[PDB]
RNA sequence: CUUACCUGGCCUUGACAUACUAGAAACUUUUCAGAGAUGGAUUGGUGCCUUCGGGAACCUAGAUACAGGUGCUGCAUGGCUGUCGUCAGCUCGUGUCGUGAGAUGUUGGGUUAAGUCCCGCAACGAGCGCAACCCUUUUCCUUACUUGCCAGCAUUUCGGAUGGGAACUUUAAGGAUACUGCCAGUGACAAACUGGAGGAAGGCGGGGACGACGUCAAGUCAUCAUGGCCCUUACGGCCAGGGCUACACACGUGCUACAAUGGUCGGUACAAAGGGUUGCUACACAGCGAUGUGAUGCUAAUCUCAAAAAGCCGAUCGUAGUCCGGAUUGGAGUCUGCAACUCGACUCCAUGAAGUCGGAAUCGCUAGUAAUCGCGGAUCAGAAUGCCGCGGUGAAUACGUUCCCG
């Protein structure tokens, strides 16, 4: 069978939305829509700052864009000079003034979407699969998570016949709604075509429901 | 002088009970204008009835949402509780005759991929 | 149908080469694709030719084709039985 | 159902006469939830034959199912207390059905009042029945 | 979708925004009861000599992203495959799973 | 005879309550009277979306959105009470209308 | 139009990108030919920065690397999805047993929706699945009192209409409550199951989301992305007409009926959820009518779509192919659209087909369910008997597991 999104599916019970603002039904389309190319804009531009979680936000005619970056010098820049750029970039792509704020990722390793990019260029750059996910799910237990599964599908070693393989340590109790999962996929692109990469991190469960959240 | 509130099938009613002679007005109606069915009739008068205090109060009553049934039902309940709240010893009685319980009973909701609630498409194998 | 207070349908470029057909008298068909225009007294006694989407059919006017359109006579389907 | 012994269903006495006799009977006739056409038939019916012959309503319409109540149906089975009943009360709908007089209510209680005396068409149908049952 | 297909749209709202203003006075004054009624006809006879895409009926709703022309939901303006995709990312505010 | 109306809506009551209360708190600080929060009916939007790409038209995901709006009504306003109003914060989510 | 197909007319570094060279602000007003695509004429203007030497945008002309492809391969793939099936399974550590691969645990008696739980037992214990944590419904409490409410007062054009009240309904956030908790049987003194009091509710209360390990090289290169193979004055691109709506036939899924538990006419009650500013429209007048004109309130618990319909009372029809049924056809109209011939919906007059309850066979449903009645929305200029939702009225029957299917 097929599994349901584990973000989606916790969208409103122990996870928060990655857009927060309010719209008129008649401005809803447009200001989605330059959210979305925004999103694809910072992912293009920032491939190589270790930049996994894009927060939008609308306060009152201006835009917030935060960014959570392990390797936040690489963005700001060395005299700060990117982040003028880069904030001139997003206002022109929006059509309001828009800031950007940098937050840094103490724990690259308990996020599963640099995990997967981690996976995904060592797959380009011909490692053995199993040997990067063994890497990959001993690293992330070391660190501290209570469980991660890492998946990987396709024409591994450039085969004819595709397969898919997985690995994990720990516990994923996904069917348990209050638990904290952590999920990403990423796509690697071979001389034989597309790998496609699939990372879940279980973190711990969250006890006060959404309200602890302060949503 | 008590009051009571009764509820059934998305229907409301408001009912104040006093010593009275035996009035009964519904929305600014009299029974037999406000409800063409007998049944409704009988089962609205089904509570006094029992208690044979039919000419011992009045009652002065609105109602809200539902259908004849449902609005008839609600209406008995509410004058079972507000029979309840002017005296407890009547309580025993009528949790008895059945007019305490608040029927749950509700419409289920349409489901995907069916035609109602339960019911499903024709099916067949060629 | 189409209310009468618009008026009846006419393509304004088929309506010129009526015009001037009916000003001279050149017998010459009319060669058209406008189906759709609506067929009035001043196209009668001429020959149009109406496009079908393969061929354009000849149509001559009478008096009792007025109030038709023009692709009510060019038929588009062939069909001779099964 | 494999795994449960289902409880019989409980219907509540009829809101005039407070017989569940009633109440079943009137669920009979009931067709797509016409609650309210089923009691006037029926309630019709039942003052007509109140008025034609002062009787208690209740104690002739007992009387006459117990006379249409079939004894036993076909390797020939007895069939239980309720199942009898269903059946009568069946079958005296539908010879109402097909008897010819004016409106529903009048026609039933017509076919009552015959089925008491013995000369119905519900009584002969259950005649035919019990010729049937000496077949085993 | 192919690329002439979202060309030949971008070409047609351009046309429309191009004869907006001239339509409806066109259609302003056909619907003038002042007017004459020869003006009305001129009015009515200009109107229909206006090129075609410049009417707003031949506008087809695509996705916005991928230029697909069926299952449009004016609200988000996307068609079902990428609305799918980007709401079940935490992408779209306000959007939830919906259980009642 | 001046009389402060504050609407609220958002897509959170979370968010609408928490920026409901801090109006509420400020203006009593101030030392107006107040009448609500009052709750007004919520709007549910609903859609389906197929899951499939091609072809499976009973496997549907169902999504809602819910449009929440509060109302707040401040009387007997003093001078102080406008001005702490205005340079009140706005938060990201929640839309504040003022009329006056 | 969409549109990928057919006929004919047309362009070629291209409708779309980047790189090089040169000239022009971009733009903009009126014509002519043409079915249009196109082609050729033709008015108005000289913009924003400059260390003003040149630059930004946006056009025109040349050039080649290139663009472009809903062309093939779902059996080369990613992502997504159906199915068994919400079926109850899937496994590890440490121990023991065997020369071994491996085995036990997970098997046996019951029980449960359940590898659910208890019994026994070289097994002792734990993970993913089950269940629970999330949404909604039934009872009650706190906060809130407008645009929603009206029990007591008054004023009333008898309309909550007004002054007023914060009681009640309701709106919507947060809380409480059910736990086999108490009683009698019952079983192994267990688990569990029966029957009682209280309680709005009693033994996972009722529904929704949530899809284990895996199966069918099952579906999708026509959402999209992607390896490889193909075309490049055409398998790319632009346009007007036609087709996707054909019609000796055969199937699946639906609607409407064959009538009296009904049809028609007159009078008169009771909902819930949704939609509305290029929109919904009170009210007046015109029209038999679909609608038209004027005008009013609404960005909406404020105005509005809006008439709920089955129901109740009264009259008539008296079992007839009918005062049942409403197909088909002839006339005459309204609206949306540049445009209703091919090929829209709706209105009025006339017409009045099959159909008398449907063969062998076969489908859904265990309760607020089936059946029956109306109401709303996404798509959308216009175009639902389909799909997804909402409420009104409201049944029958389950002895039981032999037989059929999984
Ligand atoms: C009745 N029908 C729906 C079948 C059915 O019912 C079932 C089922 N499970 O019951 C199914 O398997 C199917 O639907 C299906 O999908 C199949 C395929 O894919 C397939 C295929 O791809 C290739 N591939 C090539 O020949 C490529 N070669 C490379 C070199 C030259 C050619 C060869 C081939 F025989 C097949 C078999 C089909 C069968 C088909
Ligand atoms: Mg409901
Ligand atoms: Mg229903
Ligand atoms: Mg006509
Ligand atoms: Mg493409
Ligand atoms: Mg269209
Ligand atoms: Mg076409
Ligand atoms: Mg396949
Ligand atoms: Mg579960
Ligand atoms: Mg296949
Ligand atoms: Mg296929
Ligand atoms: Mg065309
Ligand atoms: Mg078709
Ligand atoms: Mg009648
Ligand atoms: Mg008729
Ligand atoms: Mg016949
Ligand atoms: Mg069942
Ligand atoms: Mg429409």
């Amino acid at each position: 069978g097929q599994k349901v999104h584990p973000i989606g599916i916790r969208l409103g019970v122990v996870k928060r939305h990655n857009a927060n603002w309010y719209a008129n039904p008649k401005q809803y389309a447009e200001y989605l829509l330059k959210d979305l190319q925004v999103r694809e804009f910072l992912t293009k531009k920032l491939k190589n700052a270790m930049v996994s979680n894009i927060l939008i936000e609308r306060p009152s005619g201006a835009a917030k864009v935060t960014i959570s970056t392990a390797r936040p010098g690489i963005v700001i820049g060395k005299k700060g000079e990117d982040i003028e750029k880069l904030q001139r970039e997003l206002t022109n792509i929006m059509g309001v003034p828009a800031q950007v704020s940098i937050n840094e990722i103490d724990r690259p390793d308990l996020d599963a979407r640099l995990v997967a990019e981690a996976i995904a260029s060592q797959l380009e750059k011909r490692v053995m699969f199993r040997r990067a996910m063994k890497r990959a799910v001993q690293n992330t237990m070391r660190a501290g998570a209570k469980g991660i599964k890492v998946e990987v599908s396709g024409r591994l070693g450039g085969a004819e016949i595709a397969r898919t393989e997985w690995y994990r340590e720990g516990r994923v109790p996904l069917h348990t709604l209050r638990a904290d999962i952590d999920y990403a996929t990423m796509r690697a692109e071979t001389t034989y075509g597309t790998i496609g990469v699939k990372v879940w991190i279980f973190r711990g469960e969250i006890l006060g429901g959404m309200k602890q959240v302060m949503n | 002088t008590n009051y009571g509130t009764g509820r059934r099938k998305t229907a409301t009613a408001r009912v104040f009970l006093s010593a009275g002679t035996g009035k009964l007005v519904i929305n600014n109606r009299t029974l037999e204008q406000y409800f063409g069915r007998e049944t409704a009739r009988m089962v609205v008068r089904q509570p006094l009835e029992l208690l044979e205090a039919t000419e011992k109060y009045d009652l002065y009553i609105t109602v809200k949402g539902g259908g004849i049934g449902g609005q008839a039902g609600a209406i008995r309940h509410g004058i079972t509780r507000a029979l309840i709240a002017a005296d407890e010893t009547l309580k025993p009685v009528l949790r008895q005759a059945g007019f305490v319980t608040r029927d749950a009973r509700e419409v289920e909701r349409k489901k995907l991929g069916l035609r109602k609630a339960r019911k499903r498409p024709q099916f067949s194998k060629r | 149908p189409r209310s009468l207070k618009k008026g009846p349908f006419v393509d304004a470029h088929l309506f010129a080469k009526v015009e001037a057909a009916v000003a001279s008298n050149s017998r010459k068909p009319i060669k058209t694709w406008s189906r759709r225009s609506m067929i009035l007294p001043d196209f009668v006694g001429l020959t149009i030719s109406v496009h079908n989407g393969r061929n354009h059919v000849p149509v001559i006017v009478t008096e009792h084709m007025v109030g038709h359109k023009l692709g009510e006579f060019a038929p588009t389907r062939t069909y001779r039985g099964h | 159902p494999r795994r449960r012994v289902v409880a019989a269903r409980e219907i509540l006495p009829d809101p005039k006469f407070s017989s569940q006799t009633i109440a079943k009977f009137m669920n009979h006739v009931m067709q797509d939830g016409k609650k309210s056409i089923a009691e006037s038939i029926v309630y019709g019916a039942l003052e007509r034959v109140q008025e034609k012959n002062k009787v208690d309503p209740v104690e002739f319409f007992e009387t006459t199912l117990e006379k249409v109540r079939p004894m036993v149906e076909v390797v020939p089975m007895e069939v239980r207390p309720s199942r009898r009943t269903a059946l009568a009360m069946r079958w005296l709908v539908d010879a109402a059905a097909k008897r010819s007089e004016k409106t529903m209510a009048l026609r039933l209680a017509g076919e009552l009042l015959d089925a008491a005396e013995g000369k119905g068409a519900a009584i002969k149908k259950r005649e035919d029945v019990h010729r049937m049952a000496e077949a085993n | 979708a192919k690329k002439g297909m979202i060309n030949r749209e971008l070409k047609r709202e351009k046309t429309v925004a191009k004869y907006a203003a001239k339509r409806a006075e066109l259609k302003a004054t056909i619907a003038n009861v002042n007017a004459s009624d020869e003006e009305r006809f001129e009015a009515m006879l200009k109107l229909q000599a206006l090129p075609r895409n410049a009417s707003p009926v031949r506008l087809r709703n695509r996705c916005g992203l991928t230029g697909r022309p069926h299952g449009y939901f004016r609200k988000f303006g996307l068609s079902r495959n990428k609305l799918r995709d980007t709401v079940m990312q935490g992408d779209v505010p306000g959007v939830v799973k919906a259980s009642w | 005879n001046q009389r402060i109306r504050i609407r609220l809506k958002s897509f959170d009551h979370r968010l609408i309550d928490q920026s409901a209360q801090e109006i509420v708190e400020t203006a009593k600080r101030t030392g107006a009277q107040v009448c609500g929060p009052i709750p007004m009916p919520t709007r549910i939007e609903r859609f389906n979306v197929l899951t499939s790409p091609h072809v499976n038209k009973d496997a549907r995901d169902q999504y809602e959105i819910r449009t929440y709006k509060r109302l707040i009504d401040i009387v007997q306003p003093t001078d102080k009470t406008v001005d702490a109003l205005m340079k009140l914060d706005l938060a990201a989510g929640v839309d504040v209308q003022i009329a006056l």
